[PDB]
């Protein structure tokens, strides 16, 4: 596999966007999985609607604005046939009536592939090989919220019990060495504003520090 | 989780 991956400076990775006050990290971290696949399929990168996914898949076990899961928004995404733009399905972080559009849809999915669980060496290959993947961990503690630079290290983080989406976009290292320093590259849904960027280097083959193998997955486009 | 701005 490669030393390191970025994935944004192939064209992968659309802006960071902005989820406010609502719980629909799931569907963020599903929409940047899906933005990656689907500009590997076609070469055109289209920011994906987050609020097709909180309005319309209840069915499939999401709770939009309180909770969800991406394999969940994937099965979604294949049962219905289709996935809304963002331009034309706009965000307000609000639970709202599903209008999901058939002549909107600029995405589609036949299932999705699961790394195995707590497997770093696993997610590594996923990464290298197919694009950004989605992932959960845990964000639970003030130090992940005032994060700004470094390598992201807290005692406090759980690898099993955890409560956010995210989307890893590639993996690196400090230093010449490309055998000790390492980190995840990930992208969060706090706005720009948010840690350096709006992304965060979660430190990588530390015993799967805050889950982030735990419950990783991709579309499959 | 959420935590914005
Ligand atoms: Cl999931
Ligand atoms: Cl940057």
């Amino acid at each position: 596999l490669p030393k390191s991956v970025d994935w944004r400076k192939k064209g992968y990775v659309t802006p960071v966007k902005n989820q406010k006050q609502c719980g629909s990290a799931w569907a963020f971290s599903a929409t940047g999985a899906l933005e990656g696949q689907m500009f590997r399929k076609t070469g055109k990168l289209v920011s994906l609607s987050e609020q097709n996914l909180v309005d319309c898949s209840r069915p499939q076990g999401n709770q939009g604005c309180n909770g969800g899961f991406m394999a969940r928004a994937f099965q979604y995404v294949k049962e219905n046939g289709g996935l809304d733009s963002e331009e034309s399905y706009p965000y307000v972080a609000v639970d709202e009536i599903c209008k999901y559009r058939p002549e909107n849809s600029v995405a589609q999915d036949t299932g999705f592939t699961v790394v195995a669980p707590g497997k770093e060496k696993a997610l590594m290959k996923a990464v290298a090989t197919v694009g950004p993947i989605s992932v959960a961990m845990d964000a639970g503690h003030s130090s992940f919220q005032f994060y700004k630079s470094g390598i992201y290290f807290e005692p406090d983080c759980s690898s099993k019990n955890l409560d956010h989406g995210v989307l890893v976009v590639g993996y690196g290292f400090e230093g010449a060495n490309s055998q000790n320093s390492k980190y995840w590259l990930v992208k969060n849904s706090w706005g720009p504003e948010w840690g350096s960027n709006g992304y965060v280097k979660i430190a990588k083959d530390k015993n799967n520090h805050c889950g982030i193998a735990t419950a990783a997955s991709y579309p499959n486009v | 989780a959420v935590a914005e701005k």
